């Protein structure tokens, strides 16, 4: 299992949901290689999980301005991967 | 004028001529600029890139043409989706207005194939707007660009398909609703049948004005029965499944 | 001025209010250097513009799967340049 040290950049929400959230990313890194698929795949978990709305972000290269509901915002690293998720709706 | 009258409205006969267009200017290429026979030199060059700016002119001005039927079916996209959220959002299982909620049931079978229809055309369409890009065309923000507005479409037809089928199979309690109104509707018949035996005025000594009135009385809720038992009759055969 | 081709990509929106994007997100480019910086100027635009809450973001390679809200959603390029702007909230 590849040791893809997350490193959080930003984050306003728990520890576990942290942890779930790298967990899922990793998952999904692993399984797909379309950023577009890894984001679908990660919104569609928390949709599941910690309930709609929310949006992922997976890319090497973006610039992100968005508003979150409080509790509900993650921004880090695996690898060069950068993935941003937050809820919103 | 001649050329597009002669076609009329066909966007595969307009793609054919784009493609016949395109191989015609493509066989024209040459280098050479005079075919000199024998002792005799004759100018080649100087009309060969005068008649090939003319198929230039052409071939642009011809492409020019499509935008705006491009322009038809963007608007097809735009009546579909801003409409089919609201139609959507209209109907259920509950509200016995049912019959309007079939009409509308009948409504949406009546516009699948209409589906499908635009669905080739978008097809069509995503074929010959391909050509509109690698004929350099200028895609002023004017108009949608790809699922610019197709994304919207695909989405459309998907949340109909999701929703619309389900609700039509949930209609067991509107089908047992549809029995109980017309066997209501066959009591009143025949309550009705009783009451025109028993109300005969064909006697004359009742008076012609007041009985008259009775008989109106009576033919007002003869045509509401009427009414009823059409609607249901009409009701039942627009839902087909009773 | 450098005429960079807007090509609002898939859409569910109004011409005008992707046209207001199209504007928009050129000024942006215009005025900042930074994709998180082109991303806040424009979200805070449109925030002030169509009323809350959008969720805007400018970048060279990113893949996204999100919900926005109905004729609230936009995604195009400006140059090199890739802009999702869409509505959930």
């Amino acid at each position: 299992m590849c040791d893809r040290k997350a490193v959080i950049k930003n984050a306003d929400m728990s520890e576990e949901m942290q942890q779930d959230s790298v967990e899922c990313a990793t998952q999904a890194l692993e399984k797909y290689n379309i950023e577009k698929d890894i984001a679908a795949h990660i919104k569609k978990e928390f949709d599941k999980k910690y309930n709609p709305t929310w949006h992922c972000i997976v890319g090497r290269n973006f610039g992100s301005y968005v508003t979150h509901e409080t509790k509900h915002f993650i921004y880090f690293y695996l690898g060069q991967v950068a993935i941003l998720l937050f809820k919103s709706g | 004028e001649n050329i597009y009258n002669r076609l009329g409205e066909d966007l595969n006969k307009w793609q054919a001529l784009l493609v016949q267009i395109r191989k015609a200017r493509g066989t024209f290429d040459n280098a050479e600029t005079k075919k000199e026979f024998g002792p005799v030199v004759i100018d080649y060059g100087k009309v060969q890139s005068k008649v090939n700016l003319k198929y230039d002119s052409w071939h642009k001005e011809v492409l020019s043409k499509f935008g705006q039927m491009l322009g038809s079916n963007m608007t097809e996209f735009h009546s579909q989706i801003s409409k089919s959220r609201q139609e959507l959002e209209q109907h259920s299982v509950d509200t016995a207005s049912t019959s309007d909620a079939v009409t509308f049931i009948t409504y949406v079978q009546s516009l699948k194939r209409k589906i499908k229809q635009f669905e080739k055309q978008v097809e069509l369409y995503r074929n010959g707007q391909r050509l509109l890009e690698k004929q350099r065309f200028q895609f002023p923000p004017s108009w949608l660009y790809i699922d610019n507005i197709e994304g919207e479409w695909g989405a459309f037809n998907d949340i109909m398909r999701r929703k619309d089928s389900a609700i039509q199979q949930q209609v067991a309690n509107l089908q047992m609703k549809i029995v109980q109104e017309d066997r209501a509707v066959e009591s009143r018949t025949t309550d009705l049948l009783t009451d025109w035996e028993k109300t005969k005025p064909v006697t004359g000594n009742l008076r012609p004005e007041e009985a008259l009135q009775a008989l109106t009385i009576y033919e007002g809720k003869f045509g509401r029965l009427k009414d009823d038992r059409e609607k249901c009759a009409k009701a039942k055969e627009a839902l087909e499944l009773t």
